[PDB]
């Protein structure tokens, strides 16, 4: 029941934030255009997970 | 697909009667279903297409001992809704035991029109909470409609009453039906009758009509809440899609609603974003907080100006989510009609998921524990008496309920991720 | 020329009292990525109440160095931007001055927002009446009147006596002359020169001394004293220093004026 | 943040209404509340903004037994303020006890536009002193407003009254007014009815209407008190920076009005500064000093003249002071508006805190130790005796207000860094 789903779940939603973590730091090098950072990381959520260096 | 909407009760019926007349002068339709000669929409979806251009809406209406129902059709747009299907007490009991009897043939006339469309996608509910025979009835169609279309989805427009608290066993009759919809009813938009009163009385001196009037006042959200439906667009064109974003979890399924000019009769959109975020706008009467918030504008609306709204309705903070998500304010845009007047050229609404609205769930609570502590209107009739003899379906919808205000408040705490 | 002035020169109210407000609502790592200094301008921007026109854009929010970790110095930049035909005429060495201007009138803001949270810090102190409270609070009006007398010195030459000439001056060489005698009559009159720099030298012992005023928001009451008598001294300093200058500048004709006023 | 105005009393409503009509011709505004055609100012302080620019102001209007109210309604402007809070004796007393029983009500008036701003940093309060009903319900209010709000400033616009001295009991209600005043106000601005009747006898021949003229010259001193404030500036455009100068001991916070040209209906800055250090244009009625003074100037003035004027002040000498504050003239520069008319465009005043005025506080004072030694108007009547039985607010009033007289002359001894 959860077994074989809430496996599934752990580690695809690991890999789901990792890659998240991942589209919103490459794309915040990138310094209209930031915007979409600040769109996605609204009003406090996943703003400031993981500080890159 | 095409929707089928089920009104129900005289309250109900005088609603989807206005919100029919509404599309009607809104879409290129006459009163006799005709296409206008006058005459870019998407009218598959809510109106059927008959071979002359007869814009026939896939309306239900149900009767339980007609009055209201007479005056519906001597009226000039009896022409118009002709699907021909409209079919012959003030307890919620006495209500869902007069349509145990004809859900039969009630159902029959469900079968016909999702048998004539296309596809069938949702069925869309006229209902009024404790509204004597429209309460019940409507809580027993609720429940037989999830069991014949499983796949299907059921959206209710509840009027839910509040009129200062004459009906003495509203709350009795508001509980059961909030216990059915909660466990039966995919979506719910909720309206208030004396925040639409309040409302009356700022933008008009309007007290004593207060219904007939609130009658245009609810159909304007009723209108502006599927008008990105019935235009087409880049997103938003279909209901389901529009859904999930309202509502996150599936217990809290209530939204509240708000239009920027209630007073309709230029604006940038940073103004009227900012004039929806107060609580003027808003038609709805330990900390609290939305869960996800939406808004739609319609009308002569500057492209490049809505993201700059948006970046400066993030600095404003008019309203703020906190919730266990991402959820966002989320932009839309859609096309004012022509042929209608485009006084106050752009014109917004919203649609949100708000925990405040549990506390108006408390408050009709709140009103039953009190009643059934006194137990002053268990009303005793033998129609009451015999349908519950152990009167546990109360208690079963009071633990409902109590779940729900739990679930709410358990929305606000910082941990939603585990049970609520 | 009238919008630089609106944005750089802070002569525009309700921007710099937003963009300095918000920035001093902070105080290291944070306040330097370009995801909050880079932001707090398009959030000051909106509260202007002024702009929002293309002029108002290309305001660049820049730094120039990295602060490790009580004083009166926070660096920081506010550079100006501008398209061909016109870069031709603002050179990019005034645009430079008009930071080192800039800074100065940033670290003024700085006094008028902490001297006003101790203005505020002791509202809520309020029953408690006795001696070391009424003379505590006369500290705070006897320093608050020296910077609001230096600001409107400030206040007066760089923003009208300076803008006077050049506006009235004007109606393609004469152009780029007449703009470098524009910002050079803004600094000189500034106190920015090197001429008159001992001048400059004794405003930091005051200033520094007001911060140490903001540090000890009656447990400490005779530290806090022996802070205001070292400020009444400088101030008497100030007094002479500027006196014995006047031999050897028009412009600072009206500082002793200003500074002095039935006193001595 | 902006700026709630609490008019109360007869004398006080008539100068309201006359500030509000002033700076309704003054800015952009009609008399219905909408901009005109032909309007870089900021009205966002003063004037609330309606959603179709209906800048109305945030004018809170007390009435008391209304007969004479009504004709602030009657007027062409009453569509202008229309924030809908205007809510229904001679003594102090009267006036305190009468405003007790309708403060919950009135504080929600205030906590509705406190709401409904975005911020709030001030109630100014048009105060008549011993105005009948004003006074007695402007102390009790003005004692409520510190304790629920104490982070926001109040002023005072006290028309301090001096006829030449009818109220019998005029000395007593004025002298429970000052307590609650020195005790409960952040700013007070002194005006006397006797200098402004000089004023008048002066500049026209009016002396039997003296009051409805005396309204001009009130509002005109009104307006370009906050002039700097509705106008743009470089400084002092938060109204605390204006009033720390201004008040430079927490007690001392009285004071005193003059105005360059008392007609204004080229002059430079020397003159305009040479003006207001005559006692001519000055509007009040031992060494005696200034403790601080301030000038505002308008128009489109010469600058390097204020080098040259500030310097000619000093050596003019025609200010004299050396209070224990350091006492420098500070000079301040605002726009004529781009309305009204340009002749006398330099135009001026002056607001300083001076001692003088505790001889006109110690006025009031004389003839209330000489009428409680009488004791001819302790009035007997039922209201004071129940509301007063001890009559000894009437001599803790006494010695605040003596305190207060001692503290002024202490302020002139050179010791005031020792206590006053």
């Amino acid at each position: 029941l959860v077994s074989g789903f809430e496996a599934t779940i752990n580690k695809f939603d690991k890999n789901f934030s990792a890659h998240l973590l991942d589209l919103l730091a490459r794309l915040s090098i990138y310094s209209g255009m930031a915007s979409v950072i600040s769109r996605l990381d609204f009003n406090g959520f996943y703003t400031e997970r993981l500080e890159r260096l | 697909r095409e929707i089928i909407t089920l009104q129900l009760g005289q309250c109900g019926n005088q609603i989807g009667f206005e919100f029919w007349k509404q599309l009607c002068a809104e879409h290129g339709i006459s009163p006799e279903g005709i296409v206008e000669e006058f005459a870019t929409d998407r009218k598959d979806v809510f109106f059927y297409q008959a071979d002359d251009e007869h814009y026939i809406p896939r309306a239900v209406l149900l009767d339980l001992e007609p009055r209201v129902i007479h005056s519906i059709l001597n009226s000039p747009y009896a022409k118009l809704y002709n699907p021909e299907n409209i079919y012959l007490g003030n307890n919620w009991a006495s209500g869902f035991s007069q349509g145990e009897k004809i859900h039969e043939d009630i159902f029959d006339i469900i079968d016909r029109e999702a048998d004539g469309s296309d596809s069938l996608e949702g069925f869309v509910l006229c209902h009024s909470i404790a509204g004597g025979t429209g309460s019940g009835l409507g809580s027993y169609l609720l429940e037989r409609l999830n069991d014949r279309y499983p796949k299907k989805l059921v959206q209710t427009y509840s009027v839910f009453p509040n009129q200062d608290e004459d009906v003495v066993v509203q709350p009795y009759n508001s509980l059961l039906t909030l216990k059915r919809l909660t466990q039966n009813a995919d979506c719910v938009v909720v309206l208030d009758n004396t925040a639409l009163n309040r409302i009356a009385t700022d933008r008009l001196h309007i007290q004593n009509p207060s219904f007939s009037q609130i009658n245009q006042l609810v159909s304007t959200i009723m209108s502006a809440s599927t008008t990105t439906l019935r235009y087409p667009g880049y997103m938003n064109n279909d209901l389901i899609g529009l859904i999930a974003s309202l509502i996150p979890t599936p217990r809290l399924h209530f939204l509240m609603t708000g239009y920027t000019p209630l007073t309709t009769d230029k604006t940038t959109v940073l103004d009227v974003m900012r004039r929806l975020l107060q609580p003027k706008n808003v038609m709805v009467s330990t900390n609290h907080c939305y869960i996800a918030i939406l808004n739609i504008i319609q009308g002569e609306v500057d492209p490049t100006q809505v993201h700059k709204s948006l970046q400066r309705i993030r600095e404003r903070k008019l309203a703020n989510f906190i919730p266990w998500g991402p959820a966002s304010i989320q932009v839309a845009l859609s096309r004012k009609s022509p042929y209608l007047p485009s006084a106050h050229r752009v014109s917004g609404l919203m649609m949100a998921n708000h925990t405040s609205i549990s506390s108006l769930f408390e408050r009709t609570c709140r009103q039953y524990d009190k009643l059934r502590k006194r137990e002053a209107f268990l009303e005793q009739f033998r129609k009451e008496d015999m349908f519950k003899d152990n009167f546990d379906e109360m208690d079963t919808s009071r633990e409902i309920v109590q779940q729900l205000i739990d679930e709410y408040h358990a929305a606000t705490r910082p941990d939603y991720i585990s049970w609520g | 020329y009238e919008a630089l002035r609106h944005f750089l020169l802070m002569e525009d109210g309700e921007f710099a009292q937003s963009l300095s407000d918000l920035l001093f609502e902070k105080l290291p790592g944070e306040l330097l990525n370009p995801l909050v200094l880079n932001s707090v301008l398009s959030k000051a921007l909106q509260c202007s109440l002024h702009g929002d026109t293309p002029h108002a854009s290309n305001l660049s929010l820049a730094l120039k160095y990295l602060p490790e970790v009580p004083d009166v110095l926070s660096c920081l930049e506010l550079r100006y931007k501008v398209d061909w035909p016109l870069n031709i005429v603002i050179t990019e060495g005034c645009v430079s001055k008009y930071s080192g201007v800039f800074s100065f009138l940033l670290q003024l803001k700085l006094m008028m927002w902490a001297l006003k949270d101790v203005c505020f810090h002791l509202k809520r102190t309020a029953m408690a009446g006795s001696v070391q409270f009424r003379q505590l609070q006369l500290f705070k009006h006897e320093m608050q009147h020296f910077v609001k007398v230096i600001q409107g010195y400030i206040a007066n030459q760089i923003l009208h006596v300076t803008w006077c000439e050049f506006r009235a001056r004007l109606a393609l060489e004469e152009i780029q002359r007449a703009h470098a005698e524009y910002l050079h009559k803004a600094v000189f009159r500034g106190l920015l020169t090197e001429k008159a720099a001992p001048v400059m030298n004794v405003i930091h012992s005051i200033f520094s001394l007001v911060l140490k005023f903001r540090s000890q928001l009656h447990p400490n009451f005779a530290l806090m004293q022996q802070s205001y008598n070292t400020f009444k001294y400088y101030s008497h300093f100030l007094f002479k220093v500027v006196t014995k200058l006047v031999n050897r500048q028009p412009h600072l004709e009206d500082f002793l004026l200003r500074i002095n006023f039935n006193n001595y």
